[PDB]
RNA sequence: UUGCCGUUGCUAUGGC
C-alpha cells in the first residue's frame, strides 16, 4: 500500500536480547579491560545496601554523565521512585548477593530462542549456507 | 527469606545451635535468608545439570554462574565445574561476611568482638567504612579489610573513654 | 509544682516475673547456649582439643582396663 | 550417598519417579544411589510380578554394595551398616525400618510421598 | 565443540544485536557532541600522547661516556632528576641521607652540593601514628620525587612519612603522615609538568596530593599485594603494579576506576610451543612499570620478563622473556659438603635450580621510542620499541655498572634532530627493599652516569 | 586544607559566562563551605568574586569528595542579569519577599 | 635422586610461595630451620617449604626425616632468595613452616597446596 | 669522584 513513518522499526532497541549470560561471556573473552571501581567506592550505603550490580553502576555511570553533560540535579519524583527505587533495592537485596545478581538462574527466559539463533542470517537454502560457510 | 519445610527437628535445632554459636549470629533469620537463596541457586544448577552438554543455556549460564560464585568468593578457582554448585552449602556461605572475615583475619579475638567492631564502625573494606556484620565480602574486597583511618583501633585520635580519662588524670 | 508521673505508671510493665540479663540479648544468649552445649559434648564424645600442649605428663584422670569403648561391627 | 530398599523401589515405580532424578531434585545435590546385595535378593525373590521393578534396579548409575552375611533381611542389614558408620541417607517406606531408622540419631531418611522423594533427618536441604 | 558452538552463538549474539558505507554517513548526536567540543576548553593535560620521537636506531649506543661515581653511602635506593621548560638531581640511600648533585655540567660527572641525613635523633616521643609529625626520617628512605616545576624534591620511605623539602636549602617544608602503621611509601611519581604526587603506600593504597597546597587529594584501593611500583604521565592517569598478585592496574584517578591487566604465561604451554620442533617457565612477581605513552607501557616481572602492553588488550602484547641472563647458580665448593665432586655435581640436579635476574630498574623515556632495563647482570640494557608498537628489539647495552640498579632515569640535551642524554642509574650492593643478594662481585654504591650521542 | 579540581571546561558566550564542574575534596572536614569555596575559586580563576558561582553540591558517602557545577562571569552586572534571583539571594545582594496573601 | 628430592616445578613453586606470603600476612608462617622444626617437633604444622639451593644441604635435609616421623608433607623450593621474599623478611629463609590453624582465612588454599605437594610426594 | 681504608693519577679502579 503505502509507507508509514515508524521510529519504532528505526529505534536502537537492543535490549529485547540483551542477556546477561551473554554478556558475562563476552566480558570473559573481550580481551580489553573492564572499568572496575576502586574497591570500596561502590558499595552503596556502608553495606545496608548491596555492594551494587553491574547494571546499577552503569546506569549510575550514565545519570552522572547526563548530570554533568547539561548541568542539572535529578529528583524526588514520587511515582516513579515509589515505584523504581523500592521495587529496584528490595529486588536487589532478593538476587543481587555480593555485588552478583542471581536473579536470572531463578527465571524462565529462553536463551536461543530471542538472542541466539540469527534469524536475517536464517540460510533456509542448502545454497545460501554453502554461500555462507564458503 | 522462607521458613524450611519441617522447621522444629532436634537436628535442625543442633544445626542453627552450631551455626548461630560458631558464627555468632543473632537469630534464625540470618541462616533462613542465606539458606533461601542458597536454595535458589542450586536448585536452579540442579536445572542445568538436568539439561544436557552443549545446550545453549547449560553453556552460557553454566561458566556465568560458576564465574560469578567465584566471584563471590564460595567457590574456589579450580574447581570450574558444575557439580562443586551442588557440593556448595550454607556455612561455605556466611564464611564470606564480614564478622566471620573480620576474626579470621585477626582484628578481633572473637566472632562477638568483631561484630561489635564492625557495628562500632572501626572496620573498612576498601574506601568505605562498612557498619552491618552481614555483608558477604568478595574475593577482591577479601585482602583490604583493615581497621577505618577514623577509628582509634586504626591510627586516629582515641574516643572520648580514653580522653576523659586522660583528662581526669590532667586533674 | 509539676507531678510528673514515674515509671510504673509509664512503661506499664504489670506484674511481671523475673527474667533473664541474657535474654535481653538475642546474640548473648546463644553465645551462652553454644558455650553450655560445646562444654556438653566433652562429656558425650571425646572431643580433639588440639594434641599434645607440653610435656607428655600422663592421663590425668584415669585409665580403664576393663571398658572398650569401640564400635563392634554387627 | 542413599541406602536403597525395595519397598522404596516399588512406591517409585508406582509413582513414577525416577531413582536418581528423584534424589536430586529431592536433595538439591548429587546423589550416588546403593543396592545392597540383600535388597537385591528380596527384589528376586519377589518373582516375576517385579521384573520391572527389578530391572529398574539393575541400572548403572545405581551403584551396589556387597554384604557378607547370612540370609536376606534388608532391614537389618540397612541398620547395622547405618548406625555403624553415619554416612548414610537411608530412603525406605517401610514403616518399621522408618521407625527404627528415625530413632537411630544423625541418620536421615527419604521416602516417596506424594508424586516426590521427601527427606526429613536431613537439617540442610535449602 | 563446546568452545566452538560458544564462539558461534556469541557471534550470532552479537549480529543479532547489531540488527536491534554509504555516500552520507553522518549522525546527528556525534556531530552535536563535537560541536561541544569544538566548544570546549582545556586541550592542555589530556593529550592522548602517542609516539613522536621516534629515535631509536638514531642516536648511537656502542661508544658512552660511562662515568661511574662512587658515593660513599650505603645502598643508594633512588634517583630523582629535573630540567626547566641548570639542572639538579638527587638521590638518597638506605643510610638515611638524601644528596642534591648538578648534573647540567654534562661532559663530565655530577657534582655534590648538600648533604640531609636524617637518624635515630628524629625517632617520635609516641609511638603513636598520627603524631608522626617530625622533620627528619628515622628509618630506610625509599624513594624521592622531584617536582616538575623544581620548588620541592618530595621523599619518602618505611617511616610512613612525606616529608618535602624545598630545593634551594635541602630543608623540610611540610611532614605528612600516611597515618597508618603499614603505610610504607615504596614509589613516588609526580604527574608531568604539575605539582600533584602519586605516592603508592603498601597499604594496598594508593595516595595523591597536592604539593603546593600541602594537601591530599584522593586514597585508591585495589592492589592486593604491596604497590611496587607507580609511573605517570601528563595525563591524570596513572599505572601501577602491586607485586605478588601479578596484575599491573591504571587508575582513572578523578572517576577512581581502573583498567586491570594480569599477566599469564604458562611454562606448559610454552614449553609445548617448543616441543613442536628451552629454559624458560612462568612469573614471580610483576615489579617495575614506566608509561612509555598514553597508549602503552612496559612491565619488568621477577622473572626477568620485560613486556609491552597496550591500554586495549587485557593480556600483554608482547614479551621478551631472559632480559639480563640467568644467575650462576652456586658453585660445588658451596653446594653440598660432600667430598667428591660426582655427589656435590649431583646436589645441582642439572638445570632445575638456575633462577634468572630479576629486572629492578626499568625507564621509559616519556613518548620516545626507546627504553631502559637494569639488574645485577652488570651491564644495563638499551631495547627499542618499533614503530608499529608491537615489539621491542634490544640495541645495546651499557657495561660499566657493576651491581644492583635501584634506579634508572635519562636527562635530555640536544635539539630537534641532534640530541644527547645522560643515563643515570643508582648502583647500590643491594636491592631497594630488603637485602636478599647474594654473591656482591665487584658491586660498588654509586651513581652509573653514561652521556649517549647523536 | 581543601583542595579544588575544575573539569570540563566550556565557554558561553551567549551568556557571556565560563562554566565546569568542581570537584571538591576536604579529607577530614565536614563539607564544601561554599563562601570559602567561591573565595578559593575566585583565586584560582580571575578576580570576579561576585561573578563566580557555584550551585549543585552532592557529597559522597564517607565524605571527602563533593561535586558541584561550577560557573563563572566576567562583569558582575551581567552576572547579576544572568544569574536566578534565589541564587542572588542566597549569596549576592538582591532580597525582594514575595506578597504573603491568600 | 638428589638429596633434595621433591622438587616442584615452576608453577607449583609460584603457588606454593603466593600461600607462603599470605600466611605469613595472616601470621601462620613460622620462618627459619630450627623455628621449623620447633614447629615441627610440637605437631603445630601443615607443610614446612624447604629451599634447595642453600649453602649447605644438609642443614636443612635434617627436616625431611622429622616430617616423615610425623607424617607432614614437605616441598623444595629452588630459590632461598624467593622465599624469603615471598616470606616478607629481608633476608633469606632456608625453611619455612604453615602452622595449623582453624580460625584461617586461607585454610582452602593451604589445603589445595598440601593435596599438590602430597600427589607431588 | 666518598664512610673508611689500598693501589692512587699528577685520573680511573677494588676490598670491607
Ligand atoms: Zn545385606
Amino acid at each position: 500500500f503505502e509507507d508509514r513513518f515508524d521510529a519504532r522499526e528505526h529505534k536502537d532497541r537492543s535490549n529485547k536480547s540483551r542477556m546477561q549470560a551473554m554478556e558475562e561471556y563476552i566480558r570473559e573473552s573481550s580481551d580489553q579491560p573492564d572499568w572496575s571501581a576502586s574497591i570500596g567506592a561502590d558499595i552503596v550505603n556502608h553495606g545496608r545496601g548491596g555492594i551494587k550490580s553491574l547494571r546499577d553502576t552503569e546506569k549510575e555511570r550514565r545519570v552522572t554523565s547526563f548530570e554533568e553533560d547539561n548541568f542539572t540535579r535529578l529528583n524526588i519524583t514520587n511515582k516513579a521512585e515509589k515505584r523504581k527505587q523500592k521495587q529496584r533495592e528490595r529486588n536487589a537485596r532478593m538476587n543481587v548477593i555480593g555485588g552478583e545478581d542471581f536473579g536470572i538462574f531463578s527465571s524462565k527466559r529462553k536463551l536461543e530462542d530471542s538472542t541466539s539463533r540469527r534469524g536475517a542470517k536464517k540460510t533456509r537454502s542448502a545454497w545460501d549456507r554453502a554461500q555462507r560457510r564458503l | 527469606y522462607s521458613t524450611p519445610k519441617r522447621p522444629y527437628e532436634s537436628s535442625r535445632l543442633d544445626a542453627e545451635l552450631k551455626l548461630a554459636g560458631e558464627f555468632g549470629l543473632k537469630n534464625k533469620k540470618e541462616i533462613y535468608r542465606i539458606s533461601f537463596q542458597l536454595s535458589k541457586i542450586r536448585r536452579a544448577a540442579r536445572d542445568l545439570l538436568t539439561r544436557d552438554e552443549k545446550d545453549p543455556k547449560r553453556l552460557f549460564e553454566g561458566n556465568a554462574l560458576i564465574r560469578r560464585l567465584v566471584r563471590v568468593g564460595v567457590l574456589s578457582e579450580d574447581k570450574k565445574k558444575l557439580d562443586y554448585v551442588l557440593a556448595l552449602k550454607v556455612e561455605d556461605f556466611l564464611e564470606r561476611r564480614l564478622q566471620t572475615q573480620v576474626y579470621k583475619l585477626g582484628l578481633a579475638k572473637s566472632v562477638h568482638h568483631a561484630r561489635v567492631l564492625i557495628t562500632q564502625r572501626h572496620i573498612a573494606v576498601g574506601k568505605q567504612i562498612v557498619n552491618i556484620p552481614s555483608f558477604m565480602v568478595r574475593l577482591d574486597s577479601e585482602k583490604h579489610i583493615d581497621f577505618a583511618p577514623t577509628s582509634p583501633f586504626g591510627g586516629a585520635r582515641p574516643g572520648r573513654v580514653a580522653r576523659r580519662n586522660a583528662a581526669r588524670k590532667a586533674e | 509544682g509539676k507531678r510528673a508521673i514515674n515509671y510504673q505508671i509509664l512503661k506499664n510493665k504489670g506484674l511481671t516475673p523475673k527474667r533473664n540479663k541474657d535474654n535481653r540479648n538475642s546474640r548473648v544468649k546463644k553465645r551462652k547456649k553454644y558455650q553450655k552445649a560445646q562444654k556438653k559434648l566433652k562429656s558425650v564424645r571425646a572431643v580433639y582439643s588440639g594434641g599434645q600442649s607440653g610435656v607428655y605428663e600422663g592421663e590425668k584422670t584415669g585409665i580403664k582396663k576393663g571398658l572398650t569403648r569401640s564400635v563392634k561391627f554387627k | 550417598q542413599v541406602l536403597i530398599d525395595t519397598n522404596f523401589i516399588n512406591f517409585s515405580i508406582q509413582k513414577k519417579v525416577d531413582i536418581v532424578r528423584g534424589m536430586m531434585d529431592c536433595l538439591l545435590a548429587k546423589c550416588n544411589p546403593l543396592i545392597t546385595d540383600c535388597v537385591m535378593a528380596e527384589l528376586e525373590k519377589l518373582g516375576p510380578k517385579y521384573r520391572i521393578a527389578l530391572k529398574l534396579a539393575r541400572d548403572p548409575r545405581i551403584k551396589r554394595l556387597s554384604c557378607s552375611h547370612k540370609g536376606t533381611y534388608a532391614d537389618d542389614c540397612l541398620v547395622h551398616r547405618v548406625l555403624q558408620h553415619k554416612c548414610y541417607i537411608v530412603a525406605t517406606n517401610d514403616a518399621g525400618l522408618k521407625q527404627r531408622i528415625r530413632k537411630i540419631p544423625g541418620i536421615p531418611l527419604m521416602s516417596v510421598g506424594g508424586h516426590a522423594y521427601v527427606i526429613e533427618k536431613l537439617p540442610d536441604v535449602f | 565443540n563446546p568452545a566452538d558452538k560458544r564462539r558461534r552463538l556469541a557471534k550470532q549474539y552479537l549480529e543479532n544485536l547489531k540488527s536491534e558505507d554509504e555516500y552520507n554517513n553522518f549522525d546527528a548526536g556525534d556531530l552535536d557532541k563535537d560541536i561541544i567540543a569544538s566548544r570546549l576548553k582545556e586541550d592542555v593535560a589530556e593529550q592522548q600522547g602517542r609516539v613522536f620521537r621516534y629515535f631509536g636506531d638514531k642516536l648511537l649506543i656502542s661508544e658512552a661516556k660511562q662515568s661511574f661515581t662512587r658515593v660513599g653511602e650505603n645502598n643508594l635506593t633512588c634517583i630523582s632528576c629535573f630540567q626547566p621548560v641548570r639542572l639538579f638531581a638527587y638521590t638518597v640511600s638506605k643510610d638515611l641521607q638524601l644528596t642534591k648533585y648538578d648534573i647540567t655540567d654534562f661532559s663530565k660527572r655530577p657534582k655534590k652540593l648538600k648533604y640531609a641525613k636524617g637518624g635515630a635523633k628524629y625517632i617520635p616521643t609516641s609511638k603513636h601514628e598520627y603524631e608522626n609529625t617530625t622533620e627528619g626520617h628515622y628509618d630506610e628512605i625509599l624513594t624521592v620525587a622531584a617536582s616538575p616545576d623544581g620548588k620541592y624534591v618530595v621523599t619518602g620511605g618505611r617511616d610512613r612519612k612525606l616529608i618535602v623539602w624545598s630545593t634551594e636549602s635541602l630543608s623540610p617544608v611540610k611532614v605528612i603522615p600516611t597515618k597508618d602503621r603499614r603505610g610504607e611509601v615504596l614509589s613516588l611519581a609526580f604527574r608531568k609538568n604539575s605539582d600533584q604526587l602519586y605516592a603508592s603506600c603498601a597499604d594496598f593504597k594508593i595516595r595523591t596530593y597536592s604539593i603546593n597546597q600541602f594537601s591530599q587529594l584522593e586514597i585508591l584501593y585495589g592492589h592486593h599485594d604491596i604497590v611496587e611500583d607507580i609511573s605517570a604521565l601528563a595525563m591524570e592517569r596513572c599505572v601501577t603494579v602491586g607485586a605478588r598478585d601479578r596484575t599491573a592496574m591504571l587508575w582513572k584517578i578523578p572517576d577512581e576506576t581502573r583498567l586491570t591487566f594480569r599477566g599469564g604465561d604458562e611454562p606448559q604451554k610454552l614449553l609445548r610451543r617448543w616441543m613442536k620442533e628451552p629454559l624458560f617457565f612462568c612469573e614471580g612477581s610483576i615489579d617495575v612499570v614506566s608509561m612509555v605513552d598514553d597508549f602503552h607501557f612496559i612491565t619488568g616481572s621477577d622473572n626477568g620478563n620485560i613486556c609491552l602492553w597496550s591500554l586495549a588488550k587485557k593480556k600483554p602484547i608482547f614479551t621478551e622473556r631472559i632480559a639480563h641472563g640467568i644467575l650462576p647458580e652456586p658453585s660445588f665448593n658451596d653446594i653440598s659438603g660432600e667430598t667428591d665432586e660426582e655427589l656435590r655435581k649431583r646436589q645441582l640436579q642439572g638445570k632445575k635450580l638456575l633462577q634468572p635476574f630479576w629486572i629492578t630498574s626499568l625507564y621509559a623515556i616519556p613518548y620516545s621510542n626507546v627504553f631502559i632495563s637494569g639488574s645485577w647482570s652488570g651491564s644495563l640494557k638499551v631495547w627499542k620499541i618499533s614503530d608499529n608498537l608491537r615489539s621491542f628489539e634490544l640495541l645495546g647495552e651499557l657495561s660499566g655498572a657493576k651491581g644492583v640498579v635501584t634506579k634508572i632515569q635519562v636527562v635530555e640535551s640536544g635539539k630537534h634532530g641532534k640530541e644527547k642524554f645522560r643515563i643515570l642509574a643508582s648502583i647500590a650492593k643491594e636491592h631497594r627493599l630488603g637485602r636478599w643478594i647474594a654473591n656482591v662481585s665487584g658491586a660498588r654504591n654509586g651513581i652509573y652516569s653514561a652521556v649517549i650521542d647523536q | 586544607a581543601v583542595t579544588i579540581r575544575t573539569r570540563k571546561v566550556i565557554s558561553n558566550p551567549l551568556l557571556a559566562r565560563k562554566q565546569f564542574v568542581v570537584d571538591v575534596l576536604h579529607p577530614n572536614r565536614a563539607n564544601v563551605s561554599k563562601d570559602e569555596l567561591r573565595e578559593k575559586l575566585a583565586e584560582v580563576y580571575k578576580a570576579e568574586k561576585d561573578a563566580v558561582s557555584v550551585f549543585g553540591f552532592r557529597t559522597q558517602f564517607g565524605g571527602g569528595k563533593s561535586v558541584g557545577f561550577g560557573l563563572v562571569y566576567n562583569s558582575v552586572a551581567e552576572a547579576k542579569k544572568f544569574e536566578p534571583t534565589y541564587r542572588l539571594v542566597r549569596y549576592g545582594l538582591a532580597e525582594k519577599v514575595e506578597k504573603a496573601s491568600r | 635422586n638428589p638429596k633434595a628430592f621433591p622438587l616442584a616445578d615452576a608453577a607449583l613453586t609460584q603457588q606454593i610461595l603466593d600461600v607462603v606470603q599470605q600466611a605469613a600476612n595472616l601470621r601462620q608462617l613460622k620462618k627459619g630451620a630450627n623455628e621449623a622444626t620447633k614447629t615441627l617437633n610440637r605437631g603445630i604444622s601443615e607443610f614446612i617449604i624447604m629451599a634447595a639451593d642453600c649453602e649447605p644441604i644438609e642443614i636443612l635435609l635434617h627436616l625431611p626425616l622429622l616430617c616423615e616421623d610425623k607424617n607432614v608433607p614437605y616441598v623444595f623450593v629452588p630459590s632461598r632468595v624467593a622465599l624469603g621474599r615471598a616470606c616478607g623478611v629481608s633476608r633469606p629463609v632456608i625453611a619455612a613452616s604453615i602452622t595449623t590453624n582453624d580460625a584461617s582465612a586461607i585454610k582452602t588454599q593451604i589445603y589445595a597446596v598440601k593435596d599438590k605437594i602430597e600427589t607431588l610426594l
